[PDB]
C-alpha cells in the first residue's frame, strides 16, 4: 500500500489530508491577502503574500483574493501558492513522493482540468495523480453505489444521479449558485436594516453572520409573515470591534435564494426543481430507486432544516406513491474529502493513476484519456 | 450607518 | 565521479566549531582575515555551484569542505530572493537585507545538517561563528549579485535563475521547501 | 562602527543625542534669546545672541523667540544656529562624520522637510540623513509593533494607528492644540486671580507653573464644585523674586482645555475624541487591538491624571464590550527620542539613509521617496 | 469563464 | 502655516 494525499480544494475552502482517514487533516479558507499600506516599523519582518488563516487573521490590512471562482481556477499563481502552503505548510509532507487526487466539478471547461496537471506535474513534481469528479466522491462517502449526489459546494452546485456505479453523463445538470452568491446577497439585504459591509476584508464577517445565524424556513410565506407580527426571531451578531447587530427577516431570507433564485435576479429554477429535474431526465425504471436515494453534501447544505425542506418540495413534485428519502449525513460538509480517502486507498485505484512518466510522454491532454 | 461606516 | 572539493586547506589554518576559519577577500567587518591572493573560498564556490547542485553524493573530507558545503546551500537562497528583482541597484540591497537576516547555524533547530556539524562549545565560539556566517553571506551576495545580472538588459539573466529548483543534495538553509 | 547622531528637534525643546544611548545626551529649551538693551560696560563680553540654557539663564535682559511652532519651521536663520549650537557645543562633535535621524510631524509643508533636508547637506555637509514621524518613532520605543500613538508635543498633537507594521496614512490625525496653546491659556487665565505676565521672559515662568502645579481632573465639574466648595487645593509657587502667588481653581482649568477647545475659542474636538475618531477610522478587524494598545507620549501628557482621564472618556465612548488600556511609560517625555535610537542601531536600516550621492543626483526632493 | 458569467 | 493658523 502507498500513502495519497487528498486534496479536495474545491471553491471557499481548502480541505487536505491522507487517504485512509476519517477526516481532513488540514482545511483552511483558500484565500491570498496582499498588504495596502506602507510599511513603516521595519526589523519586524515582512510579507508580501499571506495564504490561509494566517491572511485570514490579517484581514484588517488585506485584500482577500478568492483564486477560485464559480468552480473555476481564475489565477494561476495564487492557486499554486495556495498548493504550496497546503504541502509544505499544513501537511509539511514532501508532494514528489505521494500520488494527489484532486477533485473538480462537472461540466468545467477543459483547459481548467489540463492546467491543474501540467501545475501538478511540472512544479511540484508529483509521481501520479487523479482529478476525480465531486459528487462520485460523496457518493463514495455515503456508502452506497445508487442515487442522485446533490453537492453544493461554496461556488457551484451540481447533481449526479448513478444508478449500480453507471452514472448517467446526459442527467449532470449544474447551477453556478452557491455559498458564495448567498453571501453576497446577504451583504445586500444587511443594508436595508442599517448595516453596511463593503469591502473584502468585512465579506468574512458576513459569512460568518451567515453560517451562524442564517437558516432554511420551512414555508417560506408562512414565516416572513411571522417574523414580520413579532420580535421572536430576531438574533444577534456582535462584530470583532464591539458593535452588536440584530436581524430578524433576512436570517431566512439568504437561504431562501437557494430555492427561487429570483432574488438574485437569475432565471435558472432552483436547487429542489434542479434535482428533480436531474431525476427526471434519467429513465424511467431508475427515479423509484433515486427518489428514496437523494443525498447532500458541500457546507452550503449545513442549514438547520433544509433536509425538511428539500423532501417537502420534492414530494410536492414527485407522483404521490414515490418516497422521498434525503439522506443527509451530520457530516455532509467533509463528504466529498471522505469520499476520496476512500478510494484512494482501494487497490485497484493504483491501475488508475496517472504516472508522471505517462505524462511526460503525452503533454496535458492525457487527462481526457485517464479521468473521465 | 448604524454598523460599517458612520451614517 | 567524485563532485568539486575545495582544495583551500591548509595545516595552519583555524578552525570554528569544525568549519575552517577561511580568510575572504571582502569589505565587510568579521572575524576572518583578509586575503592577499586572488581566489578566496567564496569566489571558489560561486566557480563549483553550477556543477556541485547536479551531484547527489558529496563526501566531506576536511573543514574547508564544510565552508564550501554552507556557501553553496547559501548561494540557493540568494538565488531565490534575485530571481524576484529586476534591477541589479534592487539585487544589491535585496542582498544586503537578507544577508543581514539570521540563518540558523550548526546546532539550532532549521539547520538542515546538524549531525555533520559541531557546534560551538560555549558562547565567545557561539559569536565568533555567528559573525564568520554573517561575513560569508553578505560577500558571497555582493559577489553574486554581479553574476547573476548581465548588462545587456539589467535583469537577472535566465542562465543563473534556472538553478533555482536545483537544491544541493536536496538540502537548504530555509524551510523544507519553503 | 561609527555612531549615528539623533536629533528630535520638537518645538518647545531640543533632545539630542547618540544612536544606541538610552537617554538623550543634551536637552535644552529650543529658543532663541537676543538683547533688547545696550551694553554699557566694556570688557564683559557682548554677544549677538545666546542659545538653549544659556538664553534661559539670562532671560531678563533678552527677548525670546522660538524657531518652531506648532511643529513647523517658521525662521530658518535660528534654526540654523540651533542645530549649529546641539552639533558643536551640546554634544562637541562634527556633523560630516555621523548620520542623522531628524523627527518632524505629520502632516507638515513638505517645504519644512525639503529645507531640512536641503539645510542638513548643503550646510554641514552630513554623510546621510533621514526623517521620521515622531508617533512612529514612540512606537519603536515603546517596544511594540502594533497600536496607536497619541503624542503630543510643546507646539503639535497628532495620533498615529499602526497594524502588524503597516500604518494607515488615511486615519492621522493632527490637532494644532498643544503645551504653548495652554501656556497661553494659563497666562489669560492667571489675570482673575491678579497675576499679570506679559513679556516672553514671564512666559517660561508661567510654563513652569504649570508643568510643576497643573494636573488633569478626573471629573471637571465636580472638581470645580470642591474648588468653589472649600481652599484645599490651592497652591503656591515661589517666584524667582521673591514673591509668592496662589493657585487653586486653574490647577486643572488649564489642562482641561486639552478635552474642551471650546476654551481656547476652537472647533475641534478633545484629544480623547480626537483618538476615538482616529481609531473608529480604521478598518473594522483591528480596532480591538488599537483599543488595548493605546499609548501616550511626549511632554504635554506627563500631566497626573490624565491617563485616567482619557481612559474613562474613551471607555464612555467605546462599546462596553471593547478592552481599553492606556500606556503611559513614566518616560514618555523623552520617548519619541528613545525610539530614533532604536531606530538608527538597527542593522536592518543602514540601507534607508539618505547618502548624499542620492541627494546629489536628486535634489532635495528625495526626502519624499526615501522618507515615509 | 469566458464567455457568460465572469469565471 | 502660510494660509489658516499663523506657523
Ligand atoms: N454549518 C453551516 N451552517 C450554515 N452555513 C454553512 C455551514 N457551514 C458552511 N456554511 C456556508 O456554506 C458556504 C460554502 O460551503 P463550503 O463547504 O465552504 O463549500 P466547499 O465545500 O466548496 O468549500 C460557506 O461560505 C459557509 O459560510
Ligand atoms: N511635567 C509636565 N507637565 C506638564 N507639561 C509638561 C511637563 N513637562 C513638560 N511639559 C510640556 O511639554 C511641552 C514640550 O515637551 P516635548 O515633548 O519636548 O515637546 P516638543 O517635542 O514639541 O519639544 C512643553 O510645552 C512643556 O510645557
Ligand atoms: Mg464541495
Ligand atoms: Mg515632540
Amino acid at each position: 500500500d502507498i500513502a495519497a494525499l487528498v486534496v479536495d480544494n474545491g471553491s471557499g475552502m481548502c480541505k487536505a489530508g491522507f487517504a485512509g482517514d476519517d477526516a481532513p487533516r488540514a482545511v483552511f479558507p483558500s484565500i491570498v491577502g496582499r498588504p495596502r499600506h506602507q510599511g513603516v516599523m521595519v526589523g519586524m519582518g515582512q510579507k508580501d503574500s499571506y495564504v490561509g488563516d494566517e491572511a485570514q487573521s490579517k484581514r484588517g490590512i488585506l485584500t482577500l483574493k478568492y483564486p477560485i471562482e464559480h468552480g473555476i481556477v481564475t489565477n494561476w499563481d495564487d492557486m499554486e501558492k495556495i498548493w504550496h502552503h497546503t504541502f509544505y505548510n499544513e501537511l509539511r509532507v514532501a508532494p514528489e513522493e505521494h500520488p494527489v487526487l484532486l477533485t473538480e466539478a462537472p461540466l468545467n471547461p477543459k483547459a481548467n482540468r489540463e492546467k491543474m496537471t501540467q501545475i501538478m506535474f511540472e512544479t511540484f513534481n508529483t509521481p501520479a495523480m487523479y482529478v476525480a469528479i465531486q459528487a462520485v466522491l460523496s457518493l463514495y462517502a455515503s456508502g452506497r453505489t445508487t442515487g442522485i449526489v446533490m453537492d453544493s459546494g461554496d461556488g457551484v452546485t451540481h447533481t449526479v444521479p448513478i444508478y449500480e456505479g453507471y452514472a448517467l453523463p446526459h442527467a449532470i445538470l449544474r447551477l453556478d449558485l452557491a455559498g458564495r452568491d448567498l453571501t453576497d446577497y446577504l451583504m445586500k439585504i444587511l443594508t436595508e436594516r442599517g448595516y453596511s459591509f463593503t469591502t473584502t476584508a468585512e465579506r468574512e464577517i458576513v459569512r460568518d453572520i451567515k453560517e451562524k445565524l442564517c437558516y432554511v424556513a420551512l414555508d417560506f410565506e408562512q414565516e416572513m409573515a411571522t417574523a414580520a407580527s413579532s420580535s421572536s426571531l430576531e438574533k444577534s451578531y456582535e462584530l470583532p470591534d464591539g458593535q452588536v447587530i440584530t436581524i430578524g427577516n433576512e436570517r431566512f431570507r439568504c437561504p431562501e435564494a437557494l430555492f427561487q433564485p429570483s432574488f438574485l435576479g437569475m432565471e435558472s429554477c432552483g436547487i429542489h426543481e434542479t434535482t428533480f429535474n436531474s431525476i427526471m431526465k434519467c429513465d424511467v425504471d431508475i427515479r423509484k430507486d433515486l427518489y428514496a436515494n437523494t443525498v447532500l453534501s458541500g457546507g452550503t447544505t449545513m442549514y438547520p432544516g433544509i433536509a425538511d425542506r428539500m423532501q417537502k418540495e420534492i414530494t410536492a413534485l414527485a407522483p404521490s406513491t414515490m418516497k422521498i428519502k434525503i439522506i443527509a449525513p451530520p457530516e455532509r460538509k467533509y463528504s466529498v474529502w471522505i469520499g476520496g480517502s476512500i478510494l484512494a486507498s482501494l487497490s485497484t485505484f493504483q491501475q488508475m493513476w496517472i504516472s508522471k512518466q505517462e505524462y511526460d510522454e503525452s503533454g496535458p491532454s492525457i487527462v481526457h484519456r485517464k479521468c473521465f | 450607518w448604524x454598523a460599517x461606516c458612520p451614517a | 565521479m567524485p563532485a568539486y572539493h575545495s582544495s583551500l586547506m591548509d595545516p595552519d589554518t583555524k578552525l570554528i566549531g569544525n568549519m575552517a576559519l577561511l580568510p575572504i577577500r571582502s569589505q565587510f567587518k568579521g572575524p576572518a582575515p583578509r586575503e592577499t591572493k586572488d581566489t578566496d573560498i567564496v569566489d571558489e564556490a560561486i566557480y563549483y555551484f553550477k556543477a556541485n547542485v547536479f551531484f547527489k553524493n558529496y563526501e566531506i573530507k576536511n573543514e574547508a569542505d564544510r565552508t564550501l558545503i554552507y556557501i553553496t546551500l547559501y548561494i540557493s537562497e540568494c538565488l531565490k530572493k534575485l530571481q524576484k528583482c529586476n534591477s541589479k541597484s534592487q539585487g544589491e540591497k535585496e542582498m544586503y537585507t537578507l544577508g543581514i537576516t539570521n540563518f540558523p547555524i550548526p546546532g539550532e533547530p532549521g539547520f538542515p545538517l546538524n549531525a555533520i556539524y559541531a557546534k560551538p562549545a560555549n558562547k565567545q565560539e557561539d559569536e565568533v561563528m555567528r559573525a564568520y556566517l554573517q561575513q560569508l553571506r553578505q560577500e558571497t551576495g555582493l559577489r553574486l549579485c554581479e553574476k547573476v545580472f548581465d548588462p545587456q538588459n539589467d535583469k537577472p539573466s535566465k542562465w543563473w535563475t534556472c538553478f533555482v529548483k536545483r537544491q544541493f543534495m536536496n538540502k537548504s538553509l530555509s524551510g523544507p521547501g519553503q
